[PDB]
């Protein structure tokens, strides 16, 4: 007993999100203000480095 | 000499392969493009002690000292996402519990050794950023701001 | 049927691109309906092993549960009105093994006919 | 009741007609498979022999 | 006869070149393909790979920023003509 | 089961060698460009 | 015929009518085309629809002896029939390594319609 | 006995036409064919169970009749029941023959 | 007189004969190298003893 | 372009295209049947090119013909399959005395001609629900299709029935 599933929960599956996915989240919320640099990443996202 | 073990496997690095830096600079520069053009903006170069060829000043804003006790895991660079909007740190591997839930992006520049051995630091690092050479960030952004 | 039970563990990984599974003729068909949904990216037979790849997005893979309902020492069944009480208001995807050929459970219910549960892809409880 | 009898009668033959012909059809490919490749090893085995 | 409308990709180069490399058959490759009209681009192979792993950023974007990002594929083109001073003869 | 047809990977392998008469497999190295 | 050849010392030309006569009770009365299978070997996996219209059930049609046949023989190994022991005892005669011997091998494989098997 | 709704599920009704044939015919291999005009049929049989939901198998050891006496040990036949009995132990009728064992 | 049956009859001629060609070949080579083997002392093995791979640790509980 | 004078020449090289490349497809097929049921000389070219793949060898090169003048015109005229004729012959098949096509071929294509089909697109759907928000959807039949047009697209587009149309034709040439 403990920790005896090779394939279940021991192997977490929890998303991945960049600070472009996690701040359009906070603004829209209303938790936090637009920056001004908010619109300065959104014309070039940057590029996935976990598939790479 | 050496009397330890020998290795077989030989593991590739495909994060900075050579082909894969085209697109990481013209990705890069495209950002920095548009940030630069509105006004009221400031950076902030992040490094380690050991980079004697970098000059640092005596004081940083930002900075909060702390105690031993009640210290799990403090952030230390906790109220640096209002002055600041672009931090380019130099040894990710040393910042990482810091810049894990910081709310500006983070320019990065590691090594493809460290990046294999610890790839850990690709959650927190946003934009990646090649080294050529791979061996000092103290004498690497150097020759790259003192090109021709 | 035994074969097919090991192909779980195979495509349930995480930090993985491609594994191996062993060769079979029912193996492969069930492959082609998993394909259509867009749950494996792609799949080759290399001989006495065949290779799939997995597929992912933003770091989680896109299989995050499997169920296996039948097993080679029994056998489930269910009728057309009785598969709706079991699945409803889910997004599930359960293999049912007609006479007709392999499809799924959408499209068993269409034809009214009697299939057999097989195996649970993205389900809950 | 006549009437439904006979309305009921022609029900029956249409269908039993129409799972006559599924069940021939059916049947008819797979026979068709396994001839195809029994005749391929028999052919094959005695290449071997030689 | 051409089929598949070649004669269009023809009757569009610059001048009268299709004609002469219709009715002569004259072999053309390198960079000379994209200075003489046929193609637009110079991806590498190399490219199409990539292209797989880093998929599930595009439609965060709007429709019209996803071809600026497609644009940083392209390549430039070398300086290289065999045809340079002989189109005025054909 | 020895007798059996499945497809591997050698015996694709063999048959479009045998097709080029007495074409084969070549490999390509990466692209380093110092203009880039 | 081949006898004949043989004790004369014709080895290359009896060789010929060796497989002539296998393949004619094997193949069956369509033996003239001195070729490989043209597409038609059957039993493939992911056999081509083009090739199956084209034959009929004229290619049902089994080879073998007068009183067996080529399923009898898969079944019983002490079975057999006198055109494989003909060319059986050839391949011995004249040895494993001979040239002629070793062009006529591979010659059955590839009228066979079976080279190139894993 | 089965409940009323134990009699439409599939696991119920796909067991009772294993077990059900024409006529109430039945399918066995004989075991026993020392005694004249006679030869057991063991047949096979199948039940399911509503508690873990899994089919067992049981075998049913009965005696046939058979006129021509064809039927020799460990060959499958078929059976069908009568409406009557003849003799200490015969019970059955032979219809056919599937199977044959070499001698 | 017919053109377009007279070009499979070359077709497939000319595939038989490389076919032929490349199966000698292969039998050649293949029947070479079990020779040799079959010619030479068996290698002994002289290599660390099998002593750690006896006992295994499997999945623990159930 | 993503200014809007920029915007604008973009639609002008959009409508000469699209206009450059119907008629020159239009064109195209009309001397591909005609090139076809009249030149004799392709025949002698279409073997040597493919006898001469394998090997050299077996490359011949024929003798073509003697140059002859044409008046590049009769290659070029438009050819219809239309059945009024009541005004002495109007159309008369392709051409007035040209190559005439099967019957066979006025279930598929009514015309000889290459004509512009309208292809949907936005995806077709089943539940009453999502057929709302199609396009093209009609309310006099609650349908976002023509089963009658759709019937005859797939067929064209089958493999199965064709080989079966291919191999009948060559049994006949074969035995006859």
């Amino acid at each position: 007993k403990g920790a005896v599933h090779y394939t279940g929960t021991n192997f977490r599956r929890v998303q991945r999100l960049d600070i472009v996915d996690r701040m359009r989240a906070l603004v829209a919320q209303g938790l936090v203000d637009a920056p001004l640099w908010l619109s300065a990443a959104e014309r070039a996202p940057p590029m996935e480095l976990s598939n790479l | 000499m050496n009397f330890n073990r020998i290795p077989t496997r030989l593991s590739t690095h495909y994060v900075c392969d050579p082909y894969t830096t085209l697109m990481h600079y013209r990705r890069t520069f495209k950002f920095l493009q548009a940030l630069k053009a509105k006004p009221n903006c400031r950076a902030l170069c992040l490094g380690n002690k050991n980079q004697v060829n970098i000059s640092w000043p005596k004081h940083f804003d930002g900075l909060t000292v702390v105690t031993s006790a009640v210290a799990a895991q403090s952030s230390i660079l906790s109220s640096a996402s209002v002055y600041y909007s672009l931090i380019i740190c130099l040894d990710p591997v040393l910042f990482a519990k810091h810049l894990y839930r910081i709310n500006v992006p983070v320019l990065g520049v590691c090594t493809p050794r460290e990046i294999h051995e610890h790839p850990e630091i690709l959650k927190v690092i946003d934009y990646l950023l090649p080294a050529p050479c791979s061996r000092t960030d103290a004498a690497l952004r150097q020759l790259l701001q003192r090109e021709f | 049927m035994q074969r097919a039970c090991e192909m779980v563990v195979s495509l349930l990984r995480v930090d993985a691109l491609s594994q191996r599974c062993p060769f079979h003729v029912l193996n492969v068909q069930i492959l082609d309906l998993l394909q259509r949904e867009g749950l494996i990216r792609g799949f080759k037979v290399d001989g006495t092993k065949i290779d799939i790849l997995l597929k992912h997005y933003k770091g989680a893979p896109v299989i995050r549960n499997i169920r296996v309902v039948s097993k080679p020492s029994r056998d489930i069944w269910l009728t057309p009105h009785e598969l709706k009480f079991r699945t409803r208001f889910n997004t599930g995807l359960w293999i049912m093994q007609t006479s007709c050929g392999v499809i799924s459970h959408r499209d068993c219910l269409r034809m009214g006919i009697g299939g057999k549960m097989l195996m649970a892809i993205n389900n809950g409880y | 009741l006549a009437e439904v009898t006979e309305e009921e009668r022609q029900k029956q033959l249409q269908l039993y007609l129409q799972e006559k012909r599924e069940r021939r059809l059916r049947r008819e490919e797979q026979l068709q498979r396994i001839y195809d490749d029994k005749k391929r090893r028999a052919v094959l085995k005695d290449r071997m022999r030689i | 006869i051409p089929d598949s409308g070649m004669s269009f990709v023809l009757a569009n180069l610059r001048g009268s070149l299709g004609v002469f490399l219709a009715l002569t058959g004259h072999t053309l490759s390198g960079p000379d393909l994209i200075w003489s009209g046929l193609c637009k681009h110079w991806i590498s192979p190399e490219a199409l790979p990539f292209l797989e792993l880093t998929a599930e950023k595009q439609l965060e974007v709007s429709e019209r920023e996803a071809a600026v990002l497609l644009e940083e594929h392209f390549l430039d083109a070398p300086d290289a003509y065999s045809l340079d001073d002989w189109e005025e003869v054909i | 089961k020895h007798l059996d047809h499945v497809p591997t990977e050698r015996a694709r392998q063999l048959a479009e060698q045998r097709s080029a008469f007495e074409p084969h497999l070549r490999v390509k190295l990466e692209k380093e460009k110092f203009l880039r | 015929k081949a006898a004949r050849l043989f004790h004369g010392g014709a080895y290359e030309e009896a060789l010929k009518f060796a497989v002539f006569a296998y393949r004619l009770e094997c193949q069956g009365p369509v033996e003239t085309r001195r070729a490989a299978a043209p597409e038609h070997v059957l039993g493939k996996w992911r056999d081509e629809e083009a090739a199956l219209l084209a034959v009929d059930s004229s290619h049902d049609k089994v080879g073998g002896n007068g009183t067996e046949d080529l399923f009898d023989q898969m079944a019983c190994a002490r079975a057999g029939w006198p055109a494989r022991t003909l060319l059986m005892a050839m391949y011995m005669a004249l040895g494993a390594k001979h040239p002629a011997v070793q062009r006529s091998r591979a010659e059955l494989e590839v009228l066979l319609g079976t080279d190139g098997f894993v | 006995h089965y409940k009323t709704w134990q009699r439409n599920t599939a696991g119920y009704l796909r067991t009772f036409m294993r077990n059900k044939l024409p006529n109430n015919e039945m399918i066995g291999y004989v075991i026993n064919d020392k005694h004249p005009k006679s030869i057991r049929v063991a047949c096979d049989r199948f039940m399911y169970v509503m508690r873990y939901k899994k089919t067992f198998r049981y075998t049913k050891k009965v005696w046939a009749h058979d006129e021509e006496s064809e039927a020799r040990l460990g060959d499958v036949v078929r059976i069908q029941p009568l409406g009557y009995r003849i003799g200490p132990w015969k019970n059955y009728v032979l219809v056919r023959v599937l199977h044959k064992e070499p001698r | 007189e017919s053109f377009f049956l007279s070009l499979c009859e070359l077709e497939q001629k000319k595939r038989t004969e490389r076919a032929i060609q490349h199966s000698q070949d292969l039998w050649k080579k293949r029947t070479a190298a079990k020779d040799a083997h079959s010619e030479k002392t068996p290698e002994l093995y002289d290599g660390p003893f099998w002593l750690k791979f006896w006992r295994r640790k499997k999945r623990p509980g159930a | 372009p993503f200014t809007l004078q920029g915007d604008c020449r973009k639609q002008i090289l959009e409508a000469v295209e699209d206009r450059l490349v119907q008629e020159a497809l239009q064109l195209e097929l009309r001397a591909a049947l005609r090139l076809l049921a009249w030149s004799t000389d392709t025949i002698d070219g279409l073997r040597s090119e493919c006898a001469g793949r394998l090997n050299p060898e077996y490359a011949y090169r024929p003798q073509w013909k003697q140059s002859q003048r044409f008046h590049k015109e009769s290659y070029l005229t438009p050819l219809q399959d239309f059945f009024p004729t009541i005004s002495s012959s109007r159309d008369a098949a392709s051409h007035r005395a040209g190559p005439h096509i099967s019957p066979s071929c006025a279930y598929f294509f009514p015309t000889p001609e290459f004509t512009v089909t309208p292809r949907t697109f936005f995806p077709l759907s089943a539940h009453p629900l999502i057929r709302r928000i199609h396009p093209d959807f009609d309310e006099e039949t609650g349908n976002d299709h023509n089963p009658y047009a759709m019937h005859k697209l797939q067929m064209q587009w089958n493999h199965s029935l064709f080989i079966q149309e291919r191999m009948q034709a060559l049994r006949h040439f074969r035995n006859v």
